[PDB]
């Protein structure tokens, strides 16, 4: 043991100052809007462009598109013309005998510009925690179908994080398929998911479209550029910093029911240039592993409590909400949740690690893990070695530059630290 | 606000 004044107490991680961080997901998350059809009784796979047109025909408020929030560093007319080109090419498809399996677009000046044919610090914005909260929530629809792993599946089947998995596996598989099939062509790819309502009816959902650029993906690190065009009811003026990488169009009038009654709200199109590597597309196609990762964490956790009682607690926890875990916080203090909330929070964490995969995240994870073990040992009054805390903090803080997900994880780690070493 | 690090408190 050493004198108290010489003992090193882990300090809060220092998060960067700067302009607020911006969205960098490959698709919209909480801001997404689905145009949906209730599928036939048979629930037979339609072809994507047929389903996409049929979904767009469920919306009756389409209007002439206009730019409402320009991309600071882009040629905004090119984004506006790209969307008009998508609608013109969909009309071309409608005019033909049959809907085609695939649509290779005209390589216009606007698509060549948009398909190419960050070390500045940013501060943590509120929108990242707001996204994570929404990912933890239950939706009205089921995203998967059902060894007592059915407890877990029951708690996550309707979870929004599960929608993100199904949306990500669909679009990355479709983009890999197009990338192999049509390497030189600008292919129009509907962004689709399938779910089931409370009433057991299957639904097909259209989020928007991506346009694939040139895709000669010889190596895992080779990049395919794409343009994403995504429906939303989110007014870009609420959080402009979130949308720094986007051009936002107003494309329609949506009738919605509210308190005053039925009201018109704008439908927007969030448009950006983006890219992905072959390896990143392959990891996108593996997002179901998020369900297995979070399931394993829940199991490992239930074993601990079952290893205490010398009895399997699986049945008790899921069936009896009485047992709780700390998973949230407010101005008041730490909030505890039933095992179901823990399932959804761990799933959402695993899903967000996939949606926001980065080298900064890999560095943050490996290094923060070492610091977490030191903090746990300090909580337990075990006198861990601290000689390398200087090195550890340098390594962690080099990862805290501008990445929204890494910054939120640092802020979360800090909240944990204030409670852990109270 | 959900924060999965708070699980480590238990």
């Amino acid at each position: 043991s050493i004198e108290p004044f010489l003992r090193t107490t882990p300090r809060p991680l220092r998060l960067p100052d700067g302009p607020l961080c911006h969205q960098r997901s490959k698709f919209l998350l909480m801001d997404a809007l689905k145009l949906s059809i209730e599928d036939p009784s048979h629930e037979g796979e339609g072809i994507p462009l047929y389903d996409a047109i049929k979904c767009m025909k469920t919306f009756f408020g389409w209007k002439e598109p206009n730019i409402v929030k320009p991309h600071e560093k882009g040629i905004n007319p090119n984004y506006l013309m790209a969307w008009k080109q998508v609608l013109a090419e969909l009309q071309d498809i409608e005019n033909e005998e049959k809907i085609p399996r695939t649509k290779n677009m005209k390589r216009t000046s606007q698509l060549k510009w948009a398909l190419g044919e960050e070390p500045e610090p940013r501060s943590l914005a509120s929108w990242v925690q707001n996204e994570f909260n929404k990912a933890c929530e239950l939706t009205d629809s089921s995203w998967i179908e059902l060894m007592r792993r059915n407890y877990f599946t029951a708690e996550v089947s309707h979870c929004r994080a599960t929608e993100y998995i199904m949306k990500g596996v669909y679009i990355n598989t479709a983009l890999l398929n197009a990338s192999c099939a049509a390497m030189d062509d600008f292919q129009l790819i509907p962004m689709i998911s399938k779910c089931r309502t409370k009433e057991g009816r299957r639904k097909t959902n259209l989020y928007g479209f991506i346009i694939k650029g040139r895709s000669h993906l010889r190596n895992d690190t080779d990049v395919v550029n794409f343009v994403s065009m995504e429906f939303s009811l989110t007014d870009p003026r609420l959080e402009p910093h979130k949308w720094e990488k986007y051009c936002v169009l107003e494309i329609g009038d949506m009738l919605l029911r509210t308190a005053i009654g039925q009201v018109s709200r704008p439908m927007f199109l969030y448009v950006r240039t983006n890219g992905t590597s072959k390896i990143k597309m392959k990891w996108g196609m593996e997002m179901r592993r998020c369900l297995l990762q979070s399931l394993q964490q829940i199991e490992s956790m239930i074993e601990a409590e079952s290893s205490v009682k010398e009895k399997d607690m699986t049945k008790e926890f899921f069936e009896n909400k009485s047992e709780t875990w700390p998973i949230g916080e407010s101005p008041r203090g730490v909030e505890e949740g039933s095992i179901g909330k823990v399932c959804r929070t761990l799933l959402a964490k695993s899903v967000f690690n996939s949606l926001y995969a980065s080298p900064q995240l890999e560095g943050f994870s490996a290094e923060s893990r070492k610091l977490l073990l030191i903090v746990q040992a300090l909580r337990d009054n075990l006198e861990p070695g601290t000689f390398d805390l200087g090195g550890l903090y340098e390594a962690i803080e080099e990862c805290l530059i501008n990445d929204p997900w890494v910054l939120l994880n640092a802020s979360w780690f800090n909240s944990f630290l204030t409670h852990a070493l109270k | 606000d959900y924060n999965p690090y708070l699980l480590f408190l238990k």
